DNA sequence: CCCTTGGCGGTTAAAACGCGGGGGACAGCGCGTACGTGCGTTTAAGCGGTGCTAGAGCTGTCTACGACCAATTGAGCGGCCTCGGCACCGGGATTCTGAT
DNA sequence: ATCAGAATCCCGGTGCCGAGGCCGCTCAATTGGTCGTAGACAGCTCTAGCACCGCTTAAACGCACGTACGCGCTGTCCCCCGCGTTTTAACCG
């Protein structure tokens, strides 16, 4: 929230919070680490 | 069946004849997009910019193709090949 | 905001060679960066030959050149008899 | 990815309209480099128009003065 | 006095002020003769004027009476020395000359 | 009539790299029309960029996009590292 | 006060002020800023430094304490970027780099 | 005063010389006429521009300048004589 | 028996040898004749610098020497080591002279 | 007024002309494998439609900043002198090519 | 795998004409002041650009199969190279 928040690459504000609050692992790279 | 070769030769034919575009847009645009992302993150891109780089883009690859076409024949050989396309690069000055 | 263009030019010239024959957008549009491209182009030449001469000011002699530099063979003549005729009888009436 | 996104048939219709008949089997990897090739220098400089401008936006004004800037002129989209 | 405007005197359809103007403001030279407008518009017509005659003339053999920039294409590549001023340009929606070379042809 | 050249700079220059090493007179001009030309590639430059932006001043920054535009990579890099370390000095004292 | 001159002020050896009377009377825009002259007049700098340091390395490695036209074209084409941004360039009396196409050589 | 072949006033050694320059090692027998056919192209070229600029100038003697401005005009800058 | 090189020794020396030094390849006097030939189709009675001479005489050679690189490549591109006219005009076609 | 053109005479490196012969251009032939061609199966492209909003685009002040002219002077340049790094040469040692 | 031998590198010596420093002599670079104005900054509008999904279907993909041609090999012949001799036009003054 705080540190991707903080990225402010584009849109993703307010498409990062929906996706991390139902999923992590929607994201690609986030899912494999 | 027909003989191979005059399938290519009337597809040679159809696609000289029009103007249509041969590459699908959506594809070219994220590699546009992908390719632009190395130099200034978060850009935005008007249609017509991409539809620029469209145009140049398959411009520039016939054109190559084209003088690749002359090495082959060049050549004795019907087939290019990838020391027929940076020949011409390599004698274009391009590399 | 008004942003001006050759078209009607260029549609007046098309009326004249082939009056029944009209153009398309986009093909007006190529043309006008065709006179655009040709304008910076003899412009350009004519500032370099103003330059190297030594001279602050473009005359008819220095379009004519540069005419002459750019426009291959017949090109060229044409174009330069073309325009010593509208300079003519441009001072002339 | 994307630039596997170009297809060996796009290729193959970009080479039919060359005058291109037969094509062999390596020239698809090669035609990719050259088309990334390309689209990098012509966009470094297109981003730079648009960096300089300070703007957001990369037009099509932009990508014109990128292509007239290699050497390679562009009629239709504005200039 | 009714104003004429220069474009008339000396018969030409392009802007004599407009293209005096863009040599004035386009930083060329520091000053700009009288004659410059005049002869630059007056070749901008004749190439304008030949361009577009091979374009019509190209439209009038695809019995099509609106130019298409297919038609530019054509009516360049297949003049000489157009293709000669032109040979560095990219036309937008252009196309290539129908070609091919008489060795791949069949025997 | 004095005719004036970049030579005794292109000396000086010689000297801060390498000063037990001259120059020929031929190579200094060869070097003077190096600097003639890159001098003319950046102004021209400089003056497309101020005429499409529509701004009649050329300041650092046309002159720094017009270096990105013309010099590849790391001659870019550098080149903006110094002449923006050169104008920093300048107003700075 | 005691006239300074303006590369000084920057610490560079070209003419700042000769710069910025070609900018100005070089018909490039109607005016020209006060960083110009300075920021051009490094980036000459630094190019000229690199040349100048490429052709002294060549001329020591040739035992020659004289820099020559040779040493130019050594100096540069050997260098990939300058190759880059002279291309299109020919230096007189350079010569040609010495090169032979492997499959020539004898086996 | 009517000068003609005065192009084969070009040698054979001579363009054989070209030839090794340019890292040609052996060299078909119909490769001289063609090469002066080239060679006459692009002196028409360049000496028509360098012509053209001193006509424009109204003088009768053509500089070292005046062919300098000829190839960088048709995209060759040659660096050395001005 | 006298002793002789294998044919293609010498060539390659040669190419050493020219590709070692600046030295000018064409001789002045007749390449000066040729430029004033060419120049009389143009205008009559013209004069010419020796330097203007000596701009066209480097111009002329060297652009001759990148044509025989590039016409070398094509020759062997081809795998043949003896360049042909169709090379040349090959090279020629592609960097878009004619 | 100075740099181009023209002429003349003596030297000699270079070009023309020829002549063997060896190696490479070119035609033919055969093999194997790689690419054209068609068909069934997926699959994202194309078109549409929704929801949001970031930044393009224009305006209105207002002010630092560059053009412009007068005064002044020192950095750079043309003319003018040294002197030494490099062209040129002559001899010797070394290396690379070719027939045993 | 090796000597004969022709070409090349190396070294010592010599002569010279261009590189390098000096010295008047400017005239353009620097300073000091003004004066108008381009653009820097804040504000406002609203358009096109961004993401996403629904839905259809033309195109791409995978595969089976045939045969056209690329490439390797061989033989032939012809033509361009290496060298000697002779002439001439470049070159230099």
């Amino acid at each position: 929230y705080q540190q991707m928040l903080k990225y402010r690459g584009f849109n993703n504000q307010i498409m990062q919070l929906k996706k991390i609050c139902n999923h992590p692992f929607v994201f690609e790279e986030v899912e494999d680490q | 069946r027909y003989r191979p070769g005059t399938v290519a030769l009337r597809e040679i034919r159809r696609y000289q004849k029009s103007t249509e575009l041969l590459i699908r847009k959506l594809p070219f645009q994220r590699l546009v997009r992908e390719i632009a992302q190395d130099f200034k993150t978060d850009l935005r891109f008007q249609s017509s910019a991409v539809m620029a780089l469209q145009e140049a883009s398959e411009a520039y690859l016939v054109a190559l193709f084209e003088d690749t076409n002359l090495c082959a024949i060049h050549a004795k050989r019907v087939t290019i090949m990838p020391k027929d396309i940076q020949l011409a690069r390599r004698i274009r000055g391009e590399r | 905001t008004r942003k001006e263009s050759y078209a009607i030019y260029v549609y007046k010239v098309l009326k004249q060679v082939h009056p029944d024959t009209g153009i398309s957008s986009k093909a007006m549009s190529i043309m006008n960066s065709f006179v655009n491209d040709v304008f910076e182009r003899i412009a350009g030449e004519a500032s370099r030959l103003a330059h190297y001469n030594k001279r602050s000011t473009i005359t008819s002699r220095e379009i004519q050149t540069a005419v002459r530099l750019l426009l291959p063979g017949e090109l060229a003549k044409h174009a330069v008899s073309e325009g010593t005729k509208a300079v003519t009888k441009y001072t002339s009436a | 990815d994307n630039i596997q996104g170009i297809t060996k048939p796009a290729i193959r219709r970009l080479a039919r309209r060359g005058g291109v008949k037969r094509i062999s089997g390596l020239i698809y990897e090669e035609t990719r480099g050259v088309l990334k090739v390309f689209l990098e220098n012509v966009i470094r400089d297109a981003v730079t128009y648009t960096e300089h401008a300070k703007r957001k936006t990369v037009t099509a004004m932009d990508v014109v003065y990128a292509l007239k800037r290699q050497g390679r002129t562009l009629y239709g989209f504005g200039g | 006095a009714k104003a004429k405007t220069r474009s008339s005197r000396a018969g030409l359809q392009f802007p004599v002020g407009r293209v005096h103007r863009l040599l004035r403001k386009g930083n060329y030279a520091e000053r700009v003769g009288a004659g410059a407008p005049v002869y630059l518009a007056a070749v901008l017509e004749y190439l304008t004027a030949e361009i577009l005659e091979l374009a019509g003339n190209a439209a009038r053999d695809n019995k099509k009476t609106r130019i298409i920039p297919r038609h530019l294409q054509l009516a360049v590549r297949n003049d000489e020395e157009l293709n000669k001023l032109l040979g560095r340009v990219t036309i937008a929606q252009g196309g290539v000359l129908p070609n091919i070379q008489s060795v791949l042809l069949p025997k």
